[PDB]
């Protein structure tokens, strides 16, 4: 009996296959999301510098009241 | 046998214009293409330290 080299295919593995495809972005969602960012950036931003203008007034107060200093 | 590598524009009107303007205006590509280090960090490496382990040979 010979014994050689047996041939196996299979699958084949696939001859030339496309890997390469569009994942979570898709082009107008990403903007809602980005400019979305940037609206509730300046929104949250603000209102904590209309809260250092409570600690603004009361800090130049202090030196108005101060006469003996 | 022909395969071509040339894309012909792959911008159109609006909608196609848009995303390949994204990709460079900003990065993300960039972004996507620091993913592939990201995940090839994550996984095991094949390493061989000689005066213990051995690399594979034949008959």
């Amino acid at each position: 009996x010979x014994x050689x080299x047996x041939x196996x295919x299979x699958x084949x593995x696939x001859x030339x296959x496309x890997x390469x495809x569009x994942x979570x972005x898709x082009g107008y969602s990403m903007f809602a999301v980005g400019i979305g960012a940037l609206l509730f950036g300046y929104w949250s931003m603000m209102k904590w510098n209309r809260e250092r203008r409570r600690l603004q007034i009361e800090d130049f107060e202090a030196r108005i009241a101060l006469m003996p200093l | 046998t022909y395969k071509y590598v040339n894309l012909r524009e792959p911008s159109m009107d609006m909608k196609s214009v848009t995303d390949r303007a994204a990709q460079t205006l900003l990065w993300t590509e960039l972004i996507r293409g620091l993913g592939m280090t990201l995940s090839y960090l994550f996984r095991e490496p094949a390493t061989i330290n000689y005066p213990f382990e051995k690399g594979p040979l034949s008959p």
